[PDB]
Formats: C-alpha cells, sequence, structure tokens
C-alpha cells in the first residue's frame, strides 16, 4: 500500500473525476498550479496516495483521463484545476461511442485501449507500492460504461494482485432520456460483478430525488448532482488519504466490507445534505449526524436500507467531536436496530473519526454500507432491461457491432443471480 | 415566454396537471421551447403525461412542433411506448409521416422500440411503410435486423 | 530462596487430594502452487473473453 | 548468559514494545541514548539488566530486541522518535505492503518474502549471546502480520533454536478498538499454528485494559498510548525477575515450571494492583492485604473471565516495593477465609511468592500514580477458557456462512485449515473442561 492510480472514462467519469480532484486538492492544500499552500502536516502525510511529487515542489494527480470523444478533454483542461493534470495522461479518440456499450467495449474502445494501458503502465511502474485502481464512470453511456469495463478487464489481466475500485453512476429516467441506458447498465453490471473488488453505487435516481425532494431544487442540473457525488467521494476516500487506523487502504477496506466476492456493491450515505452555495446554518450534533447517516433520504443509492440487512458498514465522522459520544451513538443505533444487521457477522460496523472536516462544514458524516437492500437498485435496472429485451427493442445497434443476443441473456441472468444472492443472505439466519 | 415558459416546461416534464392549468390562465406560451427545441407537448409525450397532452392541445399547442433533432411529439410518444398519447396526437392532427434530422418517421421509432400496438395504430393512420431513414432502413428492415418476428409479420402485409 | 534484589517462598495451604523445516517448505509450496493456480484460472477466463472480443470484431465485418 | 531476545511483530507488538522499552530504561536508569551512570564498562557486563540489554564499546546499552512489520509507518516512528539512539537500524525491520488484516497474507504471501531477513537479524543478536534463554514475542491476534507473520516466525524459531523457550504477550481483540471484522479468524488461525511452538503465553484482552483505563484511570476514551502504558506495567511485573536478581521466575524455563502443568494449557491469567490515577488527591497507600485482595477481583484482570467459574492449577504472587513476608503470609491466610480459591484435585492449594525490592516505576507525565507497593498475580485457571469460547463463537457465526473465507483461500490457504484450527480450539476447550472436572 501507498499509491492509487485513478482513471476517468467518458463524459460522466471525467466530470465527476474533475470534481473529485478539485475537492481533494483543496482538502490537501493544493492549488491549480500544483503547489502546496496548506497549513497542516496531516494534509501531506498521505499526499502520495493520489499525487506524484514532480520537480520543484509541485504535486501532480496520478490520474489518467480517457474518452472516445475529444470535447470532454478540452472541458477538463479548461476547468479550474485543468492545468494540474499531466498532459501525456489525456488519452482520447475522435469518434465517440454514441451511447452504445458495444462501441465502447468492442469497437471504438478496443481501438483506444492500448494507448490507455501504456499510460496506466507508466503510472503503475513508477509506484513504490501500488494499492490498485480507482475508476470513475457512468454505466448508462457508451465510453464510461463499455470502455470503462474493457479497461477494468485489461488492467485485471496485467495487475491481477491489485485492488480494483469503482465509482459507478447508475442511470435514471429522471435525469436522462436515452432509451438504451438499461442495456448499457446491465452489460456493465455483468462486468463489475466479475471484475471489481469494490464498487460505490452512485445512483442518479437518488441524486435527483435528494435535489428535488430535500434540497427543493425544481430543476436539478448535473452540477447539483455532482455536488453530492464530490461530497461522497471526498468522504469515502478520507480514510485512504489521511493518517488513521481503520480502512486505511483499499485492501483493508475490501477485507472489512466484502464477505462474498460478488457482493461488493456499496450503498454510500452522507450527512449533512446541502445545495451548491447553500448558507448552512449551525453545525449538526453527533446524534443528528448518526440518525441522518442511516436515513434512506441520505443514501446516494435509491434503496431503502430498512428493506434489507447490513452485511457490513463503514462510518466516517469528520470534524472536532467527542469520540465517546460517537461510540455511544454508534452502539445505540446497532442495539436499537439489531434486526437490520446480520447476526452472523459480529461487530460488522466499523467507525473512524478524522479531525479535518470537509470544506464549508464544521462537522460531517459519511456512511459506506454493504446492504442486501441494494437488490432494489438491480431489480429496477433488471425490470427496465427486461421490458426492452422482451420486445427486442434497439438490439440492431448492438448486434451491428458484432455482439450476439446471448451476451444480453447472459448479462441479465448474472444480474438476476446477484439479486437472488442478496436475498439469500438477507434471509440467512445465525440458527 | 420568459418565467412562465420555463415554469410551463417544468410542469409538463413533472406531470404537474394543475400547475400547467394555472400557468395557461397566467398566459404561459403553449409552444414555449426548451434548450433542445422541445415544447411542453414533447415533454408530456416523452414522460407519458396523457392529461397534460390533452390540456396543452385544448389550449392550442402545436401538435407538429419539431425540436432541434426534428422530432415532433408523435416521434417521442412512439419511441417511449405511450400508446394512448400516440392515439390522442393522431386524433388531433399529428403528422404520421413526419421526418426528423436522421430520416426517422414515428413508425421507424415504434418498430425499433418494439411497440406492437403503436405500429398497428400508426399503419391504421397511414404511416408509410416504404419510408427510409438516413441509414437506408425501412421499418420492416428495422424489425428484421432486431430479430422481431411478430413485428415483421405485422409490417409485411403492406411492404 | 533469598536473592540480591529479591526474596521467594511457597505457601502450601493444603496437599493434593488425587528438521521439521522440510514439512514447513512443503506446506508453503502447496499454498504458493494453489495461489498461482487461482491467479492462472482468473487469467485464462480473461484470455477467454479477449478471444470473444476478437470474434465480435470479425463478426462486425460480416455485416458492413 | 542468560540473555532474552524480545521480538515485536506488527503494529500492536511494536507499539507495546515502545512502551515496554521506555519503562525498562526508567527502571534501570538507562537514558534514551543508551547511556547509564549506574553501570561499569565490561566491567561491568554481568548485572541482571544484561539479560535484556547488550553493551557497546562506547558504554551504551542496547535492547536485545528486534522490531518487525510488513509496512514501515509504525517502525518509522521508532527510528525518528525519542529512542532512535537506543536501537541500531538493523534491528528495526520493515516491508512495504502489510498483510491487510489477513492471516493467510501475513503467513503465506508477504511473510515468505521477509522471513529469512528477520531470522538473519535475530541470528546476529543471538551471536552476541553466550547463554541465550530464548524469546519474548509481542503481537496482536487480530492483525494479519501479528497473526500470520508471528506463527510463521514461531515455527522457524523452533527449527533454528531447538529446545529454546518462547513466551508470548498476545493482544486479544476487543470491538471498542478492533480494526477488522475478520479478527476472530486470524485469532483462531494463529492460536492453532503457534500452540505447539509457544511454552507460555500471556494474553492481554484489549477490553479488560480499556475498562481498567476508563474505571481506574478516569480516561473517557482510552487511546493505544493509554492502553500500552498500562500493558507495559504488567509486562514489567512479569519480566522484573529476569532483569533484576529475582528469586522467583529467575529464567524463562521457570515460568513454564511454575505456571504450566500441561503443555497445551499454557495461558496464565495476569491480575495487577493497584491501578491508581495520577490526577488524584493525596490518599493513604494501599497495604499488602488490600493489594493482595485486589488480585482476586475480576475487575483487575488482564483478560475478562470469571475465576469463580474455574479451578486454579498454579498461582504466583509477584510483589514489588515496600513488602514484608509477614504481611504477605497474613494476607494469604485472610484471603482463603473470604474467597473460593479452588484448585484442581492433583495440584496443591497454594502460592509461590516472590518479592522484588525494586520500586514500581511509572512514566513521569503518564496516567498512573507512583505507588509504594504493587503486585502481579499470575495464575493458571480454567476460567481463561471463557476468552477462547467468546472468540470461537464469533468464528463459528461467520464460518457457518464461509463469510470472508475467499480472502484467505485467494492467498493459497485451504478451507480445511479453518476446520483444523477450529477443531484444535474445540480440543483446547475440552482440555480446560476435562482438567479439574
Ligand atoms: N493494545 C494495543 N492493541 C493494538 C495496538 N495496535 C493495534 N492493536 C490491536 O491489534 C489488532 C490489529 O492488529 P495490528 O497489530 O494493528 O495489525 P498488524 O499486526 O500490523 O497486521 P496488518 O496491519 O494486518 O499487516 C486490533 O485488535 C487492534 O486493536 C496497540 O498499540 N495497542
Ligand atoms: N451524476 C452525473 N451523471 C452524469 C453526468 N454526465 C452524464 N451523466 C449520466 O451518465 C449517463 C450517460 O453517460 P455518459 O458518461 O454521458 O456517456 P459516455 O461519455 O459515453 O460515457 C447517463 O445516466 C447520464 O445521466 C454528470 O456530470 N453527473
Ligand atoms: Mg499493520
Amino acid at each position: 500500500m501507498r499509491e492509487i492510480v485513478h482513471i476517468q472514462a467518458g463524459q460522466c467519469g471525467n466530470q465527476i473525476g474533475a470534481k473529485f480532484w478539485e475537492v481533494i486538492s483543496d482538502e490537501h492544500g493544493i492549488d491549480p498550479t500544483g503547489s502546496y499552500h496548506g497549513d497542516s502536516d496531516l494534509q501531506l502525510e498521505r499526499i502520495n496516495v493520489y499525487y506524484n511529487e514532480a520537480t520543484g515542489n509541485k504535486y501532480v494527480p496520478r490520474a489518467i483521463l480517457v474518452d472516445l470523444e475529444p470535447g470532454t478533454m478540452d472541458s477538463v483542461r479548461s476547468g479550474p484545476f485543468g492545468q494540474i493534470f499531466r498532459p501525456d495522461n489525456f488519452v482520447f479518440g475522435q469518434s465517440g461511442a454514441g451511447n452504445n456499450w458495444a462501441k465502447g467495449h468492442y469497437t471504438e474502445g478496443a481501438e483506444l485501449v492500448d494507448s490507455v494501458l501504456d499510460v496506466v503502465r507508466k503510472e503503475s511502474e513508477s509506484c513504490d507500492c501500488l494499492q490498485g485502481f480507482q475508476l470513475t464512470h457512468s454505466l448508462g453511456g457508451g465510453t464510461g460504461s463499455g470502455m470503462g469495463t474493457l479497461l477494468i478487464s485489461k488492467i485485471r489481466e496485467e495487475y491481477p494482485d491489485r485492488i480494483m475500485n469503482t465509482f459507478s453512476v447508475m442511470p435514471s429516467p429522471k435525469v436522462s432520456d436515452t432509451v438504451v441506458e438499461p442495456y448499457n447498465a446491465t452489460l456493465s453490471v455483468h462486468q463489475l460483478v466479475e471484475n471489481t473488488d469494490e464498487t460505490y453505487s452512485i445512483d442518479n435516481e437518488a441524486l435527483y430525488d435528494i435535489c428535488f425532494r430535500t434540497l427543493k431544487l425544481t430543476t436539478p442540473t448535473y452540477g447539483d448532482l455532482n455536488h453530492l457525488v464530490s461530497a461522497t467521494m471526498s468522504g469515502v476516500t478520507t480514510c485512504l488519504r489521511f493518517p488513521g487506523q481503520l480502512n486505511a487502504d483499499l485492501r483493508k477496506l475490501a477485507v472489512n466490507m466484502v464477505p462474498f466476492p460478488r457482493l461488493h456493491f456499496f450503498m454510500p450515505g452522507f450527512a449533512p445534505l446541502t445545495s451548491r452555495g447553500s448558507q448552512q446554518y449551525r453545525a449538526l450534533t453527533v446524534p443528528e449526524l448518526t440518525q441522518q447517516m442511516f436515513d434512506s433520504k441520505n443514501m446516494m443509492a435509491a434503496c431503502d436500507p430498512r428493506h434489507g440487512r447490513y452485511l457490513t458498514v463503514a462510518t466516517i465522522f469528520r470534524g472536532r467531536m467527542s469520540m465517546k459520544e460517537v461510540d455511544e451513538q454508534m452502539l445505540n443505533i446497532q442495539n436499537k436496530n439489531s434486526s437490520y444487521f446480520v447476526e452472523w457477522i459480529p461487530n460488522n460496523v466499523k467507525t473512524a473519526v478524522c479531525d479535518i472536516p470537509p470544506r464549508g462544514l464544521k462537522m460531517s458524516s459519511t456512511f459506506i454500507g454493504n446492504s442486501t437492500a441494494i437488490q432494489e437498485l438491480f431489480k429496477r435496472i433488471s425490470e427496465q432491461f427486461t421490458a426492452m429485451f422482451r420486445r427486442k427493442a434497439f438490439l440492431h445497434w448492438y448486434t451491428g457491432e458484432g455482439m450476439d443476443e446471448m451476451e444480453f441473456t447472459e448479462a441479465e441472468s448474472n444480474m438476476n443471480d446477484l439479486v437472488s444472492e442478496y436475498q439469500q443472505y438477507q434471509d440467512a439466519t445465525a440458527d | 415566454g420568459s418565467d412562465l415558459g420555463k415554469k410551463l416546461l417544468e410542469a409538463a416534464r413533472a406531470g404537474q396537471d394543475d400547475e400547467v392549468r394555472i400557468l395557461m390562465a397566467n398566459g404561459a406560451d403553449v409552444n414555449a421551447e426548451d434548450d433542445s427545441g422541445k415544447t411542453p407537448l414533447h415533454l408530456a409525450a416523452i414522460k407519458g403525461h396523457l392529461e397534460i397532452v390533452e390540456v396543452l392541445l385544448k389550449h392550442g399547442a402545436d401538435v407538429n412542433a419539431a425540436d432541434k433533432m426534428g422530432d415532433t411529439p408523435l416521434h417521442l410518444a412512439a419511441l417511449y411506448g405511450h400508446l394512448e398519447i400516440v392515439e390522442v396526437l393522431l386524433k388531433n392532427g399529428a403528422d404520421v409521416n413526419a421526418t426528423d434530422t436522421y430520416g426517422f418517421t414515428p413508425l421507424h421509432l415504434a418498430a425499433d422500440a418494439g411497440h406492437l400496438e403503436i405500429v398497428e395504430v400508426l399503419l391504421k393512420y397511414g404511416a408509410d411503410v416504404n419510408a427510409q431513414d438516413k441509414f437506408g432502413k425501412t421499418a420492416f428492415d428495422i424489425s428484421i435486423d432486431n430479430g422481431n418476428e411478430d413485428l415483421a409479420e405485422i409490417l409485411q402485409k403492406l411492404n | 530462596n533469598k536473592a540480591t534484589s529479591g526474596q521467594s517462598w511457597e505457601v502450601i495451604l493444603k496437599p493434593p487430594s488425587f528438521p521439521s523445516l522440510e514439512e514447513i517448505q512443503k506446506k508453503l509450496e502447496a499454498a504458493e502452487e494453489r495461489r498461482k493456480a487461482h491467479f492462472a484460472a482468473m487469467l485464462e477466463r480473461l484470455q477467454e473473453k479477449d478471444k470473444h472480443a476478437e470474434e465480435v470484431r470479425k463478426n462486425k465485418e460480416l455485416k458492413e | 548468559m542468560r540473555e532474552c531476545i524480545s521480538i515485536h511483530v506488527g503494529q500492536a507488538g511494536v507499539q507495546i514494545g515502545n512502551a515496554c522499552w521506555e519503562l525498562y530504561c526508567l527502571e534501570h536508569g538507562i537514558q534514551p541514548d543508551g547511556q547509564m551512570p549506574s553501570d561499569k564498562t565490561i566491567g561491568g557486563g554481568d548485572d541482571s539488566f544484561n539479560t535484556f540489554f547488550s553493551e557497546t564499546g562506547a558504554g551504551k546499552h542496547v535492547p536485545r530486541a528486534v522490531f518487525v512489520d510488513l509496512e514501515p509507518t509504525v517502525i518509522d516512528e521508532v527510528r525518528t522518535g525519542t529512542y532512535r539512539q537506543l536501537f541500531h537500524p538493523e534491528q528495526l525491520i520493515t516491508g512495504k505492503e502489510d498483510a491487510a488484516n489477513n492471516y493467510a497474507r501475513g503467513h503465506y504471501t508477504i511473510g515468505k518474502e521477509i522471513i529469512d531477513l528477520v531470522l538473519d537479524r535475530i541470528r546476529k543478536l543471538a551471536d552476541q549471546c553466550t547463554g541465550l534463554q530464548g524469546f519474548l514475542v509481542f503481537h496482536s491476534f487480530g492483525g494479519g502480520t501479528g497473526s500470520g507473520f508471528t506463527s510463521l516466525l514461531m515455527e522457524r524459531l523452533s527449527v533454528d533454536y531447538g529446545k529454546k523457550s518462547k513466551l508470548e504477550f498476545s493482544i486479544y481483540p476487543a470491538p471498542q478498538v478492533s480494526t477488522a471484522v475478520v479478527e476472530p479468524y486470524n485469532s483462531i488461525l494463529t492460536t492453532h499454528t503457534t500452540l505447539e511452538h509457544s511454552d507460555c503465553a500471556f494474553m492481554v484482552d484489549n477490553e479488560a485494559i480499556y475498562d481498567i483505563c476508563r474505571r481506574n484511570l478516569d480516561i473517557e476514551r482510552p487511546t493505544y498510548t493509554n492502553l500500552n502504558r498500562l500493558i507495559s506495567q504488567i509486562v514489567s511485573s512479569i519480566t522484573a525477575s529476569l532483569r533484576f536478581d529475582g528469586a522467583l521466575n529467575v529464567d524463562l524455563t521457570e515460568f513454564q515450571t511454575n505456571l504450566v502443568p500441561y503443555p497445551r494449557i499454557h495461558f496464565p491469567l495476569a491480575t495487577y494492583a493497584p491501578v491508581i490515577s495520577a490526577e488524584k488527591a493525596y490518599h493513604e497507600q494501599l497495604s499488602v492485604a488490600e493489594i493482595t485482595n485486589a488480585c482476586f477481583e475480576p475487575a483487575n484482570q488482564m483478560v475478562k473471565c470469571d475465576p469463580r467459574h474455574g479451578k486454579y492449577m498454579a498461582c504466583c504472587l509477584l510483589y514489588r516495593g515496600d513488602v514484608v513476608p509477614k504481611d504477605v503470609n497474613a494476607a494469604i491466610a485472610t484471603i482463603k477465609t473470604k474467597r473460593s480459591i479452588q484448585f484442581v484435585d492433583w495440584c496443591p492449594t497454594g502460592f509461590k511468592v516472590g518479592i522484588n525490592y525494586q520500586p514500581p516505576t511509572v512514566v513521569p507525565g503518564g496516567d498512573l500514580a507512583k505507588v509504594q507497593r504493587a503486585v502481579c498475580m499470575l495464575s493458571n485457571t480454567t476460567a481463561i477458557a471463557e476468552a477462547w469460547a467468546r472468540l470461537d463463537h464469533k468464528f463459528d457465526l461467520m464460518y457457518a456462512k464461509r463469510a470472508f473465507v475467499h480472502w484467505y483461500v485467494g492467498e493459497g490457504m485451504e478451507e480445511g485449515e479453518f476446520s483444523e484450527a477450529r477443531e484444535d480450539m474445540a480440543a483446547l476447550e475440552k482440555d480446560y473442561e476435562e482438567v479439574g472436572v
């Protein structure tokens, strides 16, 4: 453990990735030029996990930016922190994926993949001790989805002993109108079940619902959704980038979170929920942070945790607070809600407290749950997939790329087995 | 139509039936276009909001209004599988054979989506089965390439 | 017993009533050969998918 | 002669080692640079502290210790800290990648890469010994290095140092401070593999220490620094007799003779008293009777268990400071009248008593008050089986579902090893039950 290699694929992946880099640079005291201007040795202790130190006291993200479309790369370079990235790390095609998983995975993606692997190999071989990889992408499009999963498989081939981690954005008809999103997401989930060690399920259905219902934003934009994604990504990576005892690296996190290989889809939670530029009046208390953290309304995946059972939970508290109060509040939740935590995994809730709060807040809490309720996300995608597949809708766009109908049948079957497996552990008893 | 135009589009996308009515009375423009050229009628047609479609039409909405991709509300309801909306637009003068920037007719889109009942209503209303999109595909070709046996039988009778 | 920096005694309250090194190498050998066989099976299954993606690409040319 | 090599494995082992060596230095008057005005330069190399500290030509005292970790951060603190001059760089060994709380990874994957280097450094320390007694091994049960690397090391040490004594100071897991859900798996896997290689093991239950810190030291949320300072006091009580001219537990073999009647039942229970807060108002010092009584109170134990639900097979009382035999004997007599100190049929009902005149020592700005007299009772009771039962139950809950098993199997471990380890624990619980039935 030390270095993490970050990969950003497609429009969503690059937008969410760029936001992650600007948020974490601010936390680590790094400005858009790569210079450290912070005021705390804690900010630099584990800087090497995400940044390479270049000549002249500059810090460079260990990030690879990928797209089959050039426009997104221009948007990244033009962004606030756009100048911090390594120019040789931008790997882009000229003809997009046209929101087609098959084009991203087999055709256009395959044509670009080796150029990407050459850049990831250069970053990986420069590592003193590589933890693994972190990929940001959507499952609904063509590049992030198809090419992103192709990259995962190609990387798994060359680095079989490293951890593969993803921030996978799940499609929703509430935010996108592309009819093929159920096909692209099911084909990707099939790949993720087999090839990743840990996946953060970032659901556009839940992000939209939070913005509309809680934040009272009549017309949520990707900027509003991405404000919730970046808060979450900062929270779930806190333990990796600051000194601490719990889930300090990708493997220790996986060992604590993943009891069965296929069951590696996490339901992230965050408190307090805020809107871009909302003037947050008074910091929350520890009982308020704990109550909200397990609340369905604070979940970044559109699943009710009360509809399932927690296999494992990681809770991260940020800011200056009593560790005694956190311990009491955390024990109270488990004792009161005993039935929503599997009895056959003792002490399955792990808590960490980081003194450094995120930007704009004095106190915050991040929840990472491995809940059997995530089956609701997969069932929603499966039902949308089946409605289309049963009518043989839009199939020619996929088969036209050389794919067979059987791949669709197989992907659907694998996702339904995953749902069945969650249900099996939901019903299992310590007997 | 300023504040009212954006508010009317929001209410037709959300299916806020009573908020659409309140905005019409206040003078919101029925054909107020969005970023993509979509009128409140295209949004009601995508999302499946039958009553909104009917209130918009009674308040003189443009049934054949084309967005920036050249899709009318009939192309959208046909793609999204809203049979009852496809029947309402047709009865109110929707262009069965309207063509977008890609050469797609509503039949092209219903065949690709596999909407059997929509294809039947489109053919009943005079959809041309010999129309070719910019890919050189008829709706029969679309069903054969998709592997759709039931739909290719439904279209072969004319083609 | 009286030592320089210490003292000791007993208090009896009551009487009673009335080279394996080669095997270590063999066990570590087995685990290593099993871990490699696990990794090699993951690799064959990914090498299997690579063949399928080259098959998909050759099928694309059969259309246009 | 008669040297003891201390081996600190993983974070818990290294951190407890820091606390122990800091305390030893205060006890012997050794400064953090290795200098001591009390000694003579060889000389000068025959006083009891020499069993734990070697001497250099510059008159410096060097711990006969090796610190090992599969990751560098914890040991990096030792090589940059207050005692950086106390240890030579070669005795601080680190890898790059840790065992990720996985016994299989610590034992089979990563451990295999550093084992020869560790044995080479241990061998260089042993080469400086004329009468090596054996090893004191400090490690956690829960971590992948503490569990996996320790058992690998213990096996090799039995090969390289034949009939040489090996004692353990093992950190038993507590959820209040636990970092891994898999700690019960690692605990049972290490106990099974180390069992035939360890002669005597002193378990330290993190919850017992956590509770003593909260109750006796008034610490709201105890940290590893608080836990370790308290742990070091008990370790110092146990090792005082090796490092000073004792009379009881004079050598490593004597711990076995005095506390272990059967090789498998080798887990003595340590009970320490008094544990008093430094930030407290002037109070009258506890008598020999009061501290002896405190030895039979479950609240003062290093492992949570009930001796009233078990039987004693050996009992050692290690007094320190202003202690007179007359007061000890009177205290033992009164205890039998108020307490059920039931021994097994085959063992005599009694105590082996040792007074070490050296005063109890505390770290200056620490949590513990300096006392005139203290005592550590080491007893081999069947009640300690309760700690194995709690661990075995947590193992069984997860194992019935094969939860997390894929992590060990992926490192080359066989599922049958989990069964073998668990059956050995079931035989151990059966041994405790059968002994004193
Ligand atoms: N008392 C005490 N317990 C500790 C300390 N550090 C860790 N532990 C406990 O030991 C267990 C974790 O094992 P570690 O020693 O940290 O792990 P490790 O041996 O370094 O192994 P890996 O990190 O997995 O390679 C948990 O039960 C912790 O509570 C310490 O300084 N003191
Ligand atoms: N949360 C979020 N979702 C996005 C963003 N951009 C696109 N999406 C979603 O991503 C999916 C479309 O995939 P996209 O990444 O744009 O296509 P790609 O460029 O082919 O990978 C849909 O579900 C969109 O709603 C963004 O900035 N944030
Ligand atoms: Mg460690």
